[PDB]
RNA sequence: GUGGGAGAGGGUGGUGGAAUUCCCGGAGUAGCGGUGAAAUGCGCAGAUACCGGGAGGAACGCCGAUGGCGAAGGCAGCCACCUGGUCCACCCGUGACGCUGAGGCGCGAAAGCGUGGGGAGCAAACCGGAUUAGAUACCCGGGUAGUCCACGCCCUAAACGAUGCGCGCUAGGUCUCUGGGUCUCCUGGGGGCCGAAGCUAACGCGUUAAGCGCGCCGCCUGGGGAGUACGGCCGCAAGGC
């Protein structure tokens, strides 16, 4: 699974400031963590479909958030993307 | 001619026939009987009366082998299993205990169409 | 009206599959696991007790089946 | 690392030398699979509900351990290779859930 | 975000006992089986019943519910691992990032198809025994595909709550699962029954709406002809849209 350790690490990483937990950046980070994870899982276990749905959903949430960021502040969006390496 | 004198009595009782096997304490048969072993042929093999008669045949045939006390074990639910037990009850054989062993699965095998639903 | 298995006990770990003389209290004349009617357990309770019993059986501590005496 | 309980049920006919040897192998395996032993309860022989391996009874070992998860199955695998090992049950440790306390 | 929770949600590997069947052995002997009654069938090459040993496959009794989980299909022995969803408390973080969703893409019971395994029990087709006025069927004895597994197709259904999704609003009572609480009880989230107002052709629905509203999607337009014909798309085919 994903330990509190690793998670806290990715928050501390992407946080806009100290204490920042639920900002778009962070959310996208966490989401991408879970997605790479779940995706690695599905690379094996080609048959676990129910989990795959979860994948789809996580992907969607992430895209919506990215979409928002891009509309709002293209700067921080480009930063976020290049930082996570997502589609670019 | 073992002259056994104490043993087990298995009543296998089905909607169809009743059949009784007397055995030594290690479970090896000595004598046996059934609705068919006596006069009965068709469905008559299953009535409780046939059961009584059969248990009694097994009994007598066993006492000839010199047997005195026996432990009853009852497999299957069928007309007159209770009758066969009752027949041993006083067969002259002392019945030491009765026990119900009826096999039931934890659901292994698909039943015949007759037995499902 | 007989009595319920829970009332007849003090504190006991429902998760302890090693402990027998408590567990066997929850099996019938046969080795069947007793209904809530008889166990007096709650939903969650009963449900935990099941797995407990089962583990116990696999460990060879409690039976899957028993013969029925008299009859 | 996570925290489990390894139950071992082995041959009750075992003499002292052989029993020492099996406990030896068990310890060694536990080590090579990366587990640390927090505590052990050796109950020894006890009367089984149903016969296992033609035997009316069995010798009981219980270990509480902390070990790496991705290992655990192999551990059990290895533990069962022994001809003399009748049952092995590894279980994730849980807290007590009680009633009437 | 933090801290908890319940769960047959999913995938992988392992493992347990009951039973069936078959094989080996012991003991035993005249029948067993089966039906309304029977017969075919099986049995002196020793069956049935009983005891011990073995192989193998498939499904998991009690728990078990009126229960739970899942978007649906669906999911049930136990163990570990991998993994999805979801509920509660705190009210800490972002600051409208929302809803719906043509097409697309994915999932999709059973049966069916392809290749390769597997095959205990069951069992379309089939071979028999009976019943009947005949019996192509209902009952009985056999039995192949199939049922099981891997991978790839198929895309249907009384795929049913015959009730699209989301949010707000409108009496209560009672039982229940699962949280948190100052724990007769209050407060969340599910599952049920009865019922206010209201709705309804009626039957019924009624905070789990079939009420009162707004948003968006799908769909209907008399019964046949017909889910047929033609065309197109998909499919190895059966056939599907
Ligand atoms: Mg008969
Ligand atoms: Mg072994
Ligand atoms: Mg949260
Ligand atoms: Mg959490
Ligand atoms: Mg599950
Ligand atoms: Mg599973
Ligand atoms: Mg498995
Ligand atoms: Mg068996
Ligand atoms: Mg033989
Ligand atoms: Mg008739
Ligand atoms: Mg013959
Ligand atoms: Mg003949
Ligand atoms: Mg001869
Ligand atoms: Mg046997
Ligand atoms: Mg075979
Ligand atoms: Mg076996
Ligand atoms: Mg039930
Ligand atoms: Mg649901
Ligand atoms: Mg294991
Ligand atoms: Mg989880
Ligand atoms: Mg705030
Ligand atoms: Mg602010
Ligand atoms: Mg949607
Ligand atoms: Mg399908
Ligand atoms: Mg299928
Ligand atoms: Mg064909
Ligand atoms: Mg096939
Ligand atoms: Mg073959
Ligand atoms: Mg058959
Ligand atoms: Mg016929
Ligand atoms: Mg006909
Ligand atoms: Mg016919
Ligand atoms: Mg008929
Ligand atoms: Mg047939
Ligand atoms: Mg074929
Ligand atoms: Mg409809
Ligand atoms: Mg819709
Ligand atoms: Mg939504
Ligand atoms: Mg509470
Ligand atoms: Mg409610
Ligand atoms: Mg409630
Ligand atoms: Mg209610
Ligand atoms: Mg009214
Ligand atoms: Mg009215
Ligand atoms: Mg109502
Ligand atoms: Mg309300
Ligand atoms: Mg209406
Ligand atoms: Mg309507
Ligand atoms: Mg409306
Ligand atoms: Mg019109
Ligand atoms: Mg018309
Ligand atoms: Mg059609
Ligand atoms: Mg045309
Ligand atoms: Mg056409
Ligand atoms: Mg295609
Ligand atoms: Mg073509
Ligand atoms: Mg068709
Ligand atoms: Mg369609
Ligand atoms: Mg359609």
């Amino acid at each position: 699974p994903i330990t509190k350790e690793e998670k806290q690490k990715v928050i501390q990483e992407f946080a806009r400031f100290p204490g920042d937990t639920g900002s778009t950046e962070v959310q996208v980070a966490l989401l991408t963590l879970r997605i790479n994870r779940l995706s690695e899982h599905l690379k094996v276990h080609k048959k676990d479909h129910h989990s795959h749905r979860g994948l789809l959903m996580m992907v969607g949430q992430r895209r919506r958030l990215l979409r928002y960021l891009q509309r709002e502040d293209p700067e921080r969006y480009r930063a976020l993307i290049e930082k996570l390496g997502i589609r670019g | 001619k073992r002259q056994v004198a104490s043993g087990r009595a298995y009543i296998h009782a089905s909607y169809n026939n009743t059949i009784v096997t007397i055995t030594d304490p290690d479970g090896n048969p000595i004598t046996w009987s059934s609705g068919g072993v006596i006069g009965y042929k068709g469905s008559r093999k299953g009535t409780p009366y046939a059961a009584q008669l059969a248990a009694l045949d097994a009994a007598k045939k066993a006492m000839a082998y010199g047997m005195q006390s026996v432990d009853v074990i009852v497999r299957g639910t069928g007309a007159g299993r209770e009758q066969a037990i009752r027949a041993l009850q006083a067969s002259g054989l002392q019945v030491k205990s009765i026990v119900d062993d009826t096999p039931v699965p934890h659901n292994g095998c698909r039943p015949k169409k007759k037995f499902r639903k | 009206r007989k009595a319920k298995v829970k009332a007849t006990l003090g504190e006991f770990d429902l998760r302890d599959y090693r402990n027998v003389e408590v567990l066997k209290r929850f099996l019938s004349e046969t080795g069947k696991i007793l209904p809530r009617r008889r166990t007096g357990l709650s939903a969650k309770e009963q449900r935990i007790l099941a797995k407990t019993i089962k583990r116990a059986r696999i460990l060879g501590l409690l039976p899957f089946t028993e013969k029925l005496v008299r009859k | 690392m996570r925290r489990y309980e390894v139950n071992i049920v082995l041959n009750p006919n075992l003499d002292q030398s052989q029993l020492a040897l099996e406990k030896e192998i068990i310890q060694r395996a536990l080590e090579n699979y990366g587990a640390r032993v927090e505590k052990v309860e050796e109950l020894g022989l006890r009367r089984l509900a149903y016969p296992i391996a033609k035997d009316p009874q069995g010798y009981f070992l219980w270990y509480q351990v902390e070990m790496p998860e991705d290992r655990v199955n192999d551990l059990a695998r290895e533990l069962r290779i022994r001809d003399n090992v009748r049952r092995v049950m590894v279980v994730k440790s849980q807290e007590p859930f009680l009633a009437n306390a």
